[PDB]
């Protein structure tokens, strides 16, 4: 006469606690060519 | 605001948000316990018992 | 520019209240803030910044 | 025409076999992290304290992983964010310099992390998270809990719930707080 | 005072309210405009940070309700807390209310 | 505030469409999610409430 | 490529085992403070005219205390504020250069001052504050008063 409940018992558990951060990539080694000499 | 290097601010960092009333001016209490209610005024040209 | 100046110099600001609800638990000061108000005489619209 | 020491570039020469990532965290989270380390609630990560997992522009996880280094001592003025530099290997040129990516650096471990399922947590009218708990003598009860973050598909509650306690997962449309019912284990373990 | 002594009258009573002290702050528009602060930014700052302005609406459980925006009950309380609110000028820095009001 | 929210959100309107009710006076009001600003962290990021 | 005395830097080599904390203060409040300290209403004495004991952005106190340096002699024309820097030691890199902090620099004391509660005083029609006072023969007379600063809930 009394309905039953589907139950999930929880116990202690360790976690890792990731966090999400935004930001854009940059290359390891960019070397823009600059002339250090004059002429055409 | 957010700079193009990826650093941003949120409303959680500036202000403390949360649900509450829209005017905390009037708040009744009935018989000691916390309560509230709606005071009903009658429409004119009409009786009171049917309303 | 003159129209946008006198749409901002004589505004009737809804300017709040000292100790408006909700307040800090245990302080009993209440006073109505009067902020800006719309100007009355000709010498008060005379002193409008542009 | 070209002169001695131009300001503009001429041809960008770059290599891509490692690729840096410049993620920024706010200083409020860094101060909260420094407060949680000195207290007895959170601990140092440990051996694997340096891995970072990358989430791409589309949302799919980048398969390789790398290390982070020098959480920088400087901080911006108009935004206030501490920059964090990570290094990623890249054998096949999938990452390009300029993508807006999301790194996932880990910090801390919890010893007693009481952890509730997702289908047993439902918001009330106020907006705070609450869950239904059965009592010791088999009767339901409502508790006001606080859900800080979600991990995977399970909430990480901090207060309210306790160790070894029980949360109703299936059969939520027949119970209100106060009716006495008996414990029955559910499907998803 | 003249009607409390008239014996033909009973329980004469004001239906209004006896009047309160009111804190009227003097915004100096001259020094506000001389430090670069625009004269509409100060009106918006005072109105939102003191008067709980109205912005838009949100849905919670099928019924539309509204959103208000007001400063915290700590930095709104007494006239020493007028000095806390800061207004950005046209240069980029922050200008306090107690410098010109 | 929660049982004032309940009457404004559920009891008020069927009690207002009914026969012979002209005007109400609700002692309290519903929810409205408020954004409590503070000028310390508003100075921290160089922001105005506008 | 680099050149002799270029515009942008290459690396910012900071050290931060002591720090400087530039602290702003508007010129009107400092002018009022100089007025009421040149008057006999208030005094600044003792060793506590140099402690600051700042607090961080989230309300967390800082456990060490610092020393208050010079005050800048000229205000800024874009904000109307002097700068008052201070020196704080952090032995284990507690705070980073460039944050936002609140200095709590102690102004001074007032020896033997009396505090009236907020329920007593009520303003008059001109703007003068006043408070009803019971005399020695238990008769209420009106007395004007000058209360301008609120501390706790007492003027």
């Amino acid at each position: 006469q009394t309905p039953e409940v589907g139950i999930v018992t929880l116990e202690a558990q360790t976690v890792t606690l990731n966090t999400e951060l935004p930001g854009r990539t940059n290359a390891f080694r960019i070397a823009e060519v600059r002339p250090q000499v004059n002429g055409i | 605001k957010v700079n193009p290097d990826g650093s941003q601010v949120r409303l959680k960092d500036v202000a403390d948000v949360g649900l509450g009333g829209q005017d905390y001016s009037i708040n009744a209490q009935f018989n000691g316990s916390p309560a509230s209610g709606i005071a009903i005024k009658l429409a004119t040209g009409a009786n009171a018992l049917d309303t | 520019d003159v129209s946008s100046a006198i749409q901002a110099q004589n505004v009737q600001i809804s300017s709040g209240q000292l100790g408006g609800l909700p307040a800090v638990k245990g302080q009993q000061l209440n006073a109505t803030i009067i902020g800006k108000t719309r100007l009355q005489t000709a010498e008060q619209f005379e002193n409008i910044l542009l | 025409l070209v002169t001695n020491g131009q300001a503009n570039a001429m041809a960008t020469v770059q290599q891509l076999d490692p690729i840096y990532v410049d993620v920024t965290q706010p200083s409020t989270a860094l101060l909260r992290l420094r407060r949680e380390l000195a207290s007895g609630q959170l601990e140092r990560a440990g051996d694997n304290a340096a891995k970072v997992s990358l989430k791409l522009e589309d949302g799919s996880q980048y398969p390789l992983e790398g290390r982070l280094e020098f959480s920088e001592v400087s901080v911006d003025e108009g935004t206030g964010s501490v920059t964090i530099r990570a290094v990623f290997p890249n054998p096949n040129n999938e990452l390009l310099p300029g993508m807006f990516v999301h790194a996932q650096l880990q910090e801390g471990v919890k010893q007693k992390a009481i952890l509730a399922p997702q289908q047993g947590v439902t918001r009330d009218l106020k907006g705070q998270a609450t869950a239904l708990v059965v009592n010791a003598q088999n009767k339901v009860e409502l508790r006001v809990i606080k859900a800080d973050r979600v991990i995977g598909d399970k909430w990480l509650v901090t207060e309210g719930l306790n160790a070894g306690d029980k949360i109703i997962t299936e059969g939520l449309q027949f119970v209100q707080p106060g009716v006495e019912v008996k414990t029955v284990p559910a499907k998803n373990v | 005072m003249l009607a409390a002594q008239n014996p033909a009258l009973q329980r004469v009573r004001p239906n209004g309210m006896s009047d309160e002290p009111q804190y009227k702050l003097e915004i100096d528009d001259e020094k506000a405009s001389a430090l670069g602060v625009s004269l509409a930014d100060i009106n918006s700052t005072v109105s939102i940070a003191w008067g709980s302005s109205y912005v838009n609406d949100f849905i919670d459980r099928g019924r539309v309700k509204r959103v208000y925006l007001q400063g915290r009950p700590d930095a709104r309380m007494n006239p020493d807390d007028l000095s806390k609110w800061y207004v950005r000028n046209d240069k980029g820095e922050m200008v306090p209310f107690n410098a010109f009001a | 505030e929660d049982l004032s929210n309940y009457i404004v959100s559920n009891i008020q309107d069927p009690l207002s469409r009914t026969k012979g009710v002209g005007d109400f006076q609700v002692f309290g009001s519903q929810y409205s999610m408020r954004i409590w600003l503070d000028p310390a962290k508003l100075n921290s990021y160089q922001l105005t409430p506008g």
